[PDB]
């Protein structure tokens, strides 16, 4: 198992998410896994991709020096809530490395 | 809580164990043992040669786990050699059977 | 018409005898023609002998080759190819510059089996190989059957084309056709590809009758000594 | 199937083969409603090696993986000057290459 | 099912519903070859009872059970005057909706 | 001259029904010539010599040149809720590493609830 870091928002406007950056892997995603089936749907990932809904409010900045990657999301709405994950490899499910939760008190 | 007895990656067997407390007494503390194998289904017989027939039989001698192999590992590269006739020049070249894991 | 073909990475990486070719066609036959090569700074390089014979339909067909360092090509130095003919006193100058390399990316290789409906006809089966999302272009693809390479004339390869969903990305196709009996004899076919991004420069995928969307999952799960001695 | 593990996109390919002469026309639609023409690409008629003068073509379409999983069907239509109705359609969905049957056989023993 | 336990013939029906106006055209072709109009019949546009200002038709095709157990996609083309390009077709075969079947054979010991 | 084979056994099931104590037995066999002694350490700390009682080397029922010995130790019943594993050890000259630490714990032993959960997929080609 791997950590279950949790973050909150304290009313909308901005939010910041951090996950560990593995080595020797080129793909990095933050799929939301908020589906009844459970199959995680990649939201924002490298190798060129993005979410039909999440556009212009999502960006990724990988930092090998700190062994971390940073994703910045502007504003906030009702849809982009729940939980989120992080990982690598070429299999969104079975390749996760964290389970973060997103909530807003607004 | 659960300790790990086997973490084989070639056979994906994760043998573990745990003892559950009884109903507020030190007696009949039944022990447990969890086994979880994940069959590949789409892998070949000779995992490093993409010509052998498909893998039908799966034999698991649990004693050995706690050499023919079944699955690949997320931390290794598999390679082979193939003939290329570019310009009528048969030539052997190393081919990354499992790419993205040879970087 | 003066045609120039730059060397391909599939030729460089496989022969290490790289050269660049300028050829002339659709031109009245006239001996005593000079082929030269010019860089951006005016230096001349050696042009090779053994010029190609003229085409039977009374037109030119010539070969001119020279060797330039691969590091020089990677430096992005503009080069010019010139040919001289008395018909056109002004020599024709054409550029064979190599534009270094744009962001490199690996080509995903998906190989698909023939359609079920096609096999219903029991005539012939077609196997495809969809390379996808490689930048830049010039991927090289080949097919072999059970460890034996096939003729280049038994399959057709497309050319890199833009990708609407991904800016600055390219994709290509390739199809092989064989009889139904061959597909139904467990014969195995593979689609090797070659690209600069590839870590080993070569990768391959393979399918057969049993692996291409099978109708049966025959399994023989067998375990023993489950108790055993585990520590 | 591998393309699906990335949970990003999906590529359905429509393959037209054997026609003669050239100038075929391919369009994509679902549930009878035509699809936007900026989401698919079609190749020009290309000669067939063995065939004396027959040609072939191929078109691909990219959709979201979710959409594929949702269960939506996507039909492909071709219009050539030789078909008796001059129009033909085909259809594929999640239920196309499902394994028809399983034949598992567990033989658990302690010896 | 009970029709097939006779080994003489089977009938395939092509229900068409909810169109307007009348004069729909239905014909049956096998693997791209249209079949003779004598091998099948066709109903006439008759009103839809619960749905007002509507019509529906029918068509059946007789076929030997010997060849139905071998393939023969047997598509049913319809030509109305309100379709996106005026023509549509569907097909069904012996394995149109066969489901998955499990054969577990535990040798528990 | 053969490797001295060694074994260890846990307390009896019916022994854990009076709530007084428990015994753990470390059996040492072989070691020809007979040169062994056992020291019962727990967590790397040797126990008092008054607890474990080694007796003597004894020839095996059929003894060409082989021998054997038995050594037990007494613990408290209420301490087995945590185990502590009560390690045993042997020493002999006919051993490449001259130590064969042997230890068992409540967890080690016979299982009473097997829970096999095998799964079948087509994306298990690589073990993540
Ligand atoms: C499985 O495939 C491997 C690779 O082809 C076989 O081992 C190779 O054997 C060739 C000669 O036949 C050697 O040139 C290679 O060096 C071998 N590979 C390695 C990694 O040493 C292997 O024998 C095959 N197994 C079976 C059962 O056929
Ligand atoms: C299915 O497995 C059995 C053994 O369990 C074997 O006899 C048979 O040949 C297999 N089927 C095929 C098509 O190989
Ligand atoms: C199905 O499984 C049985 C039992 O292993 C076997 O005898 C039979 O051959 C299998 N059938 C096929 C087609 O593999
Ligand atoms: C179904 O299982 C039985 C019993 O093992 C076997 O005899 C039969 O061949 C199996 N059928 C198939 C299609 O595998
Ligand atoms: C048996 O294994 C399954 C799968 O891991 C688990 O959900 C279940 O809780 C286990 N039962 C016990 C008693 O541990």
């Amino acid at each position: 198992i791997l950590p279950e870091v949790k973050v909150e928002g304290e009313l909308g406007g901005s939010v910041t998410i951090k996950c560990p950056l593995p080595e020797m892997h080129v793909r990095i995603y933050l799929c939301r896994e908020m589906a009844g089936s459970g199959t995680c749907g990649t939201v924002v990932s490298t190798t060129n991709f993005i979410k039909a809904e999440y556009k212009g409010r999502v960006t990724l900045k990988q930092y090998p020096r700190k062994n971390l990657f940073l994703v910045e999301v502007t504003q906030l709405t009702e849809s982009d809530s729940g939980v989120y994950a992080c990982g690598a490899g070429m299999n969104t499910d079975r390749g996760k490395t964290q389970k973060v939760t997103l909530n807003v008190h607004s | 809580e659960r300790i790990v007895l086997v973490d084989n990656k070639c056979k994906c067997a994760r043998i573990t164990s745990r003892i559950i407390r009884s109903s507020e007494d030190p007696n009949e503390d039944i022990v447990e043992r969890n086994i979880r194998i994940i069959v590949p289904l789409n892998n070949r017989e000779n995992i490093s040669d993409p010509t052998s027939p498909l893998r039908t039989r799966f034999v698991y001698h649990l004693s050995d786990l706690c050499e023919t192999c079944y699955t690949y590992d997320r931390n290794k590269c598999y390679t082979a050699v193939v003939p290329l006739v570019y310009g009528g020049e048969t030539k052997m070249v190393e081919t990354a059977l499992t790419p993205d894991a040879c970087y | 018409r003066v045609f120039a073909i730059p060397p391909s990475f599939a030729s460089i990486f496989l022969t290490k005898s790289t050269k660049l070719t300028c050829l002339v066609t659709d031109l009245t036959t006239y001996d005593s023609v000079t082929i030269s090569w010019t860089r951006q700074n005016g230096e001349a390089v050696k042009t090779h002998t053994n010029i190609s014979e003229s085409h039977p339909n009374a037109t030119f067909s010539a070969v001119g080759e020279a060797s330039i360092c691969e590091d020089d090509w990677n430096s992005g130095e503009r080069f010019t190819c010139t040919v001289t003919h008395t018909d056109l006193p002004s020599p024709l100058k054409q550029t064979i510059s190599r534009p270094k390399g744009v962001a490199l990316h690996r080509p995903d290789v998906y190989l698909l089996p023939p359609a079920r409906e096609q096999l219903n006809l029991r005539e012939s089966a077609t196997i495809t190989c969809l390379v996808t999302g490689f930048s830049p272009a010039d991927v090289f693809v080949q097919w072999m059957q059970r460890g034996q390479p096939l003729s280049p004339e038994k399959y057709v390869t497309s050319a890199p084309m833009p990708e609407p969903q991904a800016p600055g990305r390219y994709f290509a196709h390739s199809i092989l056709t064989v009889s139904e009996e061959e597909w139904n004899t467990g014969e195995t076919y593979t689609c090797v590809v070659a690209h600069e991004a590839l870590p080993n420069r070569v990768t391959e995928r393979t399918v057969d009758k049993s692996t291409g969307k099978p109708t049966l999952y025959n399994v023989s799960l067998v375990m023993s000594d489950t108790a055993g001695t585990c520590y």
